[PDB]
């Protein structure tokens, strides 16, 4: 779990991200906009991305997808994009922030 | 707090 961050915020995030990372690197943080809820914060060329994660009945929801536990859900965007630019840039996991 | 869009 060396990608869970625990009660960072956004903004702690924002800066650890710019900080110590490259592209790619990314954290687990406790959402700041919904208690149980959680964010995944990547380091990206220009501007940071954040992507909602909400636990439902021990399932972990994000977008359109859903999994089993927050390890599944960061292995499987190591090996799909979890965002994907109109100029075909697909951005991966590809690290926990060190 | 506005997030970013995940890819399907």
């Amino acid at each position: 779990s060396e990608w869970y961050y625990g009660n960072v915020t956004r903004h702690q995030a924002e800066c650890a991200l710019n900080e110590r990372g490259v592209e790619g690197d990314f954290l687990i943080r406790d959402s700041e906009s919904s208690p149980s809820d959680f964010s995944v914060s990547l380091k990206a060329s220009g501007k940071n991305k954040h992507f909602k994660v909400q636990l439902v009945d021990n399932v972990y929801c994000i977008g359109q997808r859903r999994f089993h536990t927050m390890d599944e859900l960061v292995e499987h965007y190591k090996k799909a994009p979890i965002f994907t630019s109109e100029h075909g840039e697909k951005l991966y996991l590809v690290r926990a922030l060190q | 707090h506005i997030y970013d869009e995940v890819a399907a």
